[PDB]
């Protein structure tokens, strides 16, 4: 699963904020990701 | 020891002002001149302050 961020969330990084995504199918329970993301540390950060 | 025990002493926080609540809001007169403190200090990041 991939999100590239648009020039409106974009905007500025996120930093001592907590990011929730939720996936939802038609059938059964969805599924909820969440992670507060310190500043990140290189070109890609593992965040969760 | 001393049967000192208060249940609530906690009444104010200062994380509820943001800096131009404080700064330039208390003021020194040295003689002739007066000056205007800075308290709370401040720095960016990621365009939060
Ligand atoms: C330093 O502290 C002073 C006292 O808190 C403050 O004076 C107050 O100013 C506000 C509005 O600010 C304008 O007018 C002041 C002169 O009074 C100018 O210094 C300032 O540049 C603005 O033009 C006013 O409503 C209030 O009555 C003032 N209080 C007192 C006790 O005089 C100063 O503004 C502040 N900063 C500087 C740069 O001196
Ligand atoms: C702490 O808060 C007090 C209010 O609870 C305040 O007392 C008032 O002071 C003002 C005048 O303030 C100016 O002048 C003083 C010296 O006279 C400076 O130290 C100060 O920075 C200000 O520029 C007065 O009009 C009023 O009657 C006082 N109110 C009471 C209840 O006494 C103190 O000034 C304040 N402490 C500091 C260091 O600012």
């Amino acid at each position: 699963v991939m999100i590239l961020f648009g020039p409106g969330e974009a905007t500025n990084v996120f930093q001592y904020e907590t990011v929730t995504i939720q996936i939802t199918p038609n059938i059964g329970s969805p599924l909820t990701i969440s992670q507060y993301i310190y500043q990140p540390d290189g070109k890609v950060t593992v965040i969760g | 020891s001393r049967g000192v025990s208060l249940s609530n002493i906690y009444q104010f926080s200062l994380l509820s002002v943001l800096p131009s609540q404080v700064n330039n809001k208390v003021q020194v007169k040295l003689g002739t001149s007066i000056i205007n403190l800075t308290l709370a200090f401040s720095s960016n990041s990621a365009g939060q302050t």
